[PDB]
C-alpha cells in the first residue's frame, strides 16, 4: 500500500535558520509502490523574503526516527504541522503508523550518504525564466545527524549566480529515493 | 473540528488608539498535532498581499517579521494554548488600513479569520 | 485507483501557437496514488521545426474545466486526439470519467501558481548533448486563463543559449505536482 | 500490478567499459500504474575511480529482449546480479516472468530513440555541489544496437566541464518514461 | 473499428497531370473523440521521412507545410467528416515521388493508408 | 544448506612479513540461488583513510585482478574449483602496509553473503 506525508497545503514558516522560523516549506514525501518521491517548494520570509548573490548557503535538516516519525531536533521538525495525507482530502493526520517507515530512505540502500543536486529557480514567473535567477539545491539522503536514524537535507547552494537581489519564491522541485521495507 | 468564533469581522478605530483583534478558537480532541498560528496582514497600502506578522510555534513567540509594525503587535492572552489567539495593535496609523487573517493549525484542525482594519 | 489521460503514441500536430498547429506535442499526466507525473516530449513542425536563437519564447496552454475534461480553448484542446489510457493497451479512450479530476494539480495546494523550470535539450542524440543546444522549458501550474478552472502551461524559454539553429525535437520531460482530491 | 527490477543494494562492478568491469552501477527500474522511473547511480572503480577533464565520453547500454530480460550483450548484462525485488525485502529475485516486460519502454510510443540529458553532479557532498563539479548523463531509450528489442543507455559526457580531477561518484539521477504493455 | 478502404496502393501519372489519392474512412459508435486527420509525404528524393503536407483539425484545414507542394495540395470532399479524407495534388512534377500516408484518428479508433506515387 | 553462506565469517589471522597468507572463503549454495555467480574481495587498508578498496573479482567465468595497485600480482584465487563454493584467496609476500580488513562478498541471487578477515603482519 502507498503512503503520503506531508506538511498540508499553505504551510507554516516551518524552516528554522539559526533559532528563527524563516523559510515557508511545503513537503511532500509520497510512497508508491517502490520509490519516495520528494516534491518540495519553499518561500522564504522576513530576512529570507528577498535574498541577494552574497547570501551564504544553508541547510535544512528534517531528522526522522527509525519508525519513520519527525523529530523535534532538525531545522525542520515535529513542532510544526506535519502528518499523513488520506487520500481524498487535503487535511494532515498526525497520528503515527508503522506505514510511516515506507516513506524513509531504504537504509541498507543509502547506508552512506547520498546527493543529488538541482537547479532552483527562483521567482521563475516573474523573472520568466531568466537564466540568472536561478540558484542550486542539493536533497542530501541519510547524513548522520544527531541520533536520527533517517535523515532528508535541502541544502540551498551557490547564491552567487543571482544577477541580483530575488524574491526567495523556489520552483516545486522533485527528488525520487528508494523506500525502506516495513 | 477547529474552529474560529465569527470568522470574519470589520472593526472601526481612530489614530493613536490600540485595536484588539479577537482570535478565539475551540479544539476537538482529534486535534492531536501541534499548535501552530500565525497573523498575517493584507495591506491596501501596497499589492503586497499576506505578509507574516506574527507567530506562535513551539510553545514560543515569534514578531519581528513586518516592519512597520515592529514592537507595537502582541499576543494579549496569558495563556494561549488555552482557545485564544487575540493579538493587539498598539498606537494604530494610517498605514495599518488593511486585512487582517489569523490562521491557527492543530493538526488535523485548521480554521482561518479574516478583519478589515 | 490511479489514472492517466494522454495524447496517445505518435501524437498529431497539436500545439497552437498563433493559431497555426505547429508543435507536435506528446502528453501523459499519470496520477498514481497522489502525485501526478507530467511525461512530455515535443517536435517542431513546418516553420517550428528548425528554431534559431532569435526565437522569441512562447507558451503552450492546457486548460481544463472543474471536471478534469480538457477545454477547447488552450493552445493544447480538445480538437486533438486526447484521453484516458487503458492499463493494457494504447489506445486513447475519449469517454469523460468522474476519475479524470485525479489528473488535475490540486487546487487548494496550488490556490497560487507554481513553477518548474527545467533543462530542455534539443536534438540531444545527434548533437551528443553538446551543452549549447539545450534550451529551457517551464511548466506552469494553476496560472488563471479565461474561465478554466485547472491550467498546465509548457513555457519554452531562452532560445539565446543555442549556438545556432537546432532541430526543435525536445528531450523527454519529466515534472511533478500534487494531484487533485476525488 | 507494480514491478521493480534492479541491480540490488550495494551493487557489484556490473558496468563494463572497453571489455573491463570499470563502473559500480546501481540501477532500479520501477513500474507503477503506467510510467517506469528510472532511479540510479554510478561509482568508478580502478581507472576509473578519479576522472579528469580530459574523460572521453562514453555508453553504458542495458540491451533486453521482447519479454524483459536483460540480456548477456550489453555493456550492463545478464553476468552480474540482476532481477526483481519484491516488495518488503532488499533480495534480488533472478526467477524471470511475464511482468517483467512493464518495465521496458513501451516500444509504439519509443518507435524511434528519445532521450534525456540531466546534470549530473560528481561527488557532490564532498565538493559542497561546486557548479563545476557536474557533468552530464543522458539516457536514450530504444536506441537500436544488435538484436535487442529494447534499449536503455545512461551516457556520461561533457566531462571537460569540471574543473579538475574528480571523484567519480555520481548523484542519484531519475528519469522516466511511458512503460511497455503486458 | 475506424477502418480505411485499400490501406495500400500504387498510383502511377507522369508530368502536369492531378493526382487523386483516395482515404475514405469508416467510422464506429465507440469513436466520440474529435476527427483528427493528417496526411504526409516520405520522399524518394532525400534523407528526409514522414513530413506533414496538409490537415483537417478542429473542423478546418491547415494547408502550408511542405514548401515543395505550396499551391498544390487540396482536400477533394466537401464532406470529409463523413468518411473522405481524400486528397489531389494539382500540377504533379518528377519531385513528387514518393510514399504519400493519410493517418486519420478519431478516439479511440485510429488508421492509416500508405500510396506509392 | 537453506541458502547462500559463508562457513566462519569473522576471524584475524596473523602472519609474519615475507609469509603468505590463505584467506578463506567458502561458501554454500541452496538450489534457489539461480542468478550468476558474483564474488568479490575488498580491503579497508588500516594505513589510510579509504575503505573497501576493491582487489579481484569473479565474474562471467573470468578473473578481473587489476584493481588495487599495491596488492599487483600477489592476490590469486586458491582454487581452481571455485563455482562449486570456494571464493578463497592468497596474498603473497605480506608487506607490512598491508596491514588492514579483507572482505569477500558473494553472491548468487537471491542469495548474498560476505565475510571479513582482519589480517595483521608482524617482524
Ligand atoms: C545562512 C547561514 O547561516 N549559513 C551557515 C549555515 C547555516 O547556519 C546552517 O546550515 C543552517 O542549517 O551553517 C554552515 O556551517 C555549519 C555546519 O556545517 C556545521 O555542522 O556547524 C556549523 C557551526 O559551526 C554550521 O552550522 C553551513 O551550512 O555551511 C555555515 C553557513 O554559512
Ligand atoms: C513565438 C511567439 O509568438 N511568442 C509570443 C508569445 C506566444 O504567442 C504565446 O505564448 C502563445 O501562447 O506570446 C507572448 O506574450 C503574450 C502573452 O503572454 C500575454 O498574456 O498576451 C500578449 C498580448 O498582449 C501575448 O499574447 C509571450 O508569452 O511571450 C509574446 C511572444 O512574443
Ligand atoms: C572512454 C571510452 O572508451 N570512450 C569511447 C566510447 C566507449 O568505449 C563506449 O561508449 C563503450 O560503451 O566509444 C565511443 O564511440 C563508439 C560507438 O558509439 C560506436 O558505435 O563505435 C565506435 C568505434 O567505431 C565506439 O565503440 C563513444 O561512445 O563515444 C568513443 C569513445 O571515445
Amino acid at each position: 500500500a502507498p503512503i503520503t506525508l506531508w506538511t498540508g497545503p499553505g504551510p507554516s514558516i516551518n524552516g528554522f535558520i539559526n533559532d528563527t522560523p524563516v523559510i515557508r516549506c511545503f513537503i511532500c514525501l509520497t510512497r508508491d509502490s517502490n520509490l519516495v518521491t520528494v516534491n518540495a517548494s519553499f518561500v522564504g520570509e522576513g530576512g529570507y523574503r528577498i535574498v541577494s548573490p552574497t547570501q551564504s548557503q544553508f541547510s535544512l535538516i528534517m531528522e526522522f526516527d527509525q519508525f519513520g516519525q519527525l523529530m523535534s531536533t532538525g531545522n525542520i521538525n515535529s513542532t510544526t504541522t506535519w502528518g499523513e495525507k488520506p487520500w481524498g482530502n487535503n487535511t494532515v493526520q498526525p497520528r503515527p503508523s508503522h506505514t510511516w517507515k515506507l516513506c524513509m530512505p531504504n537504509r541498507e540502500v543509502y547506508s552512506t550518504p547520498a546527493a543529488t543536486i538541482s537547479r532552483c529557480g527562483l521567482d521563475s514567473i516573474a523573472v520568466d525564466g531568466a537564466p540568472s535567477r536561478s540558484i542550486d539545491c542539493m536533497l542530501i539522503i541519510n547524513k548522520p545527524k544527531g541520533v536520527a536514524t533517517y535523515t532528508l537535507t535541502f541544502r540551498f547552494l551557490n547564491f552567487n549566480r543571482l544577477s541580483g537581489g530575488t524574491l526567495f519564491k523556489t520552483d516545486v522541485l522533485t527528488f525520487t529515493y528508494v523506500g525502506e521495507n516495513q | 473540528s477547529l474552529s474560529i468564533t465569527t470568522p470574519e469581522e470589520m472593526i472601526e478605530k481612530a489614530k493613536g488608539e490600540t485595536a484588539y483583534l479577537p482570535c478565539k478558537f475551540t479544539l476537538s480532541p482529534e486535534d492531536q498535532g501541534p499548535l501552530d498560528i500565525e497573523w498575517l496582514i493584507s495591506p491596501a497600502d501596497n499589492q503586497k498581499v499576506d505578509q507574516v506578522i506574527i507567530l506562535y510555534s513551539g510553545d514560543k513567540i515569534y514578531d519581528d517579521y513586518y516592519p512597520d509594525l515592529k514592537g507595537r503587535v502582541h499576543f494579549t492572552s496569558n495563556d494561549l494554548k488555552s482557545g485564544d489567539a487575540s493579538i493587539n495593535v498598539t498606537n494604530l496609523q494610517l498605514s495599518d488600513i488593511g486585512t487582517y487573517q489569523c490562521k491557527v493549525k492543530k493538526a488535523p484542525g485548521v480554521a482561518n479569520k479574516k478583519i478589515h482594519l
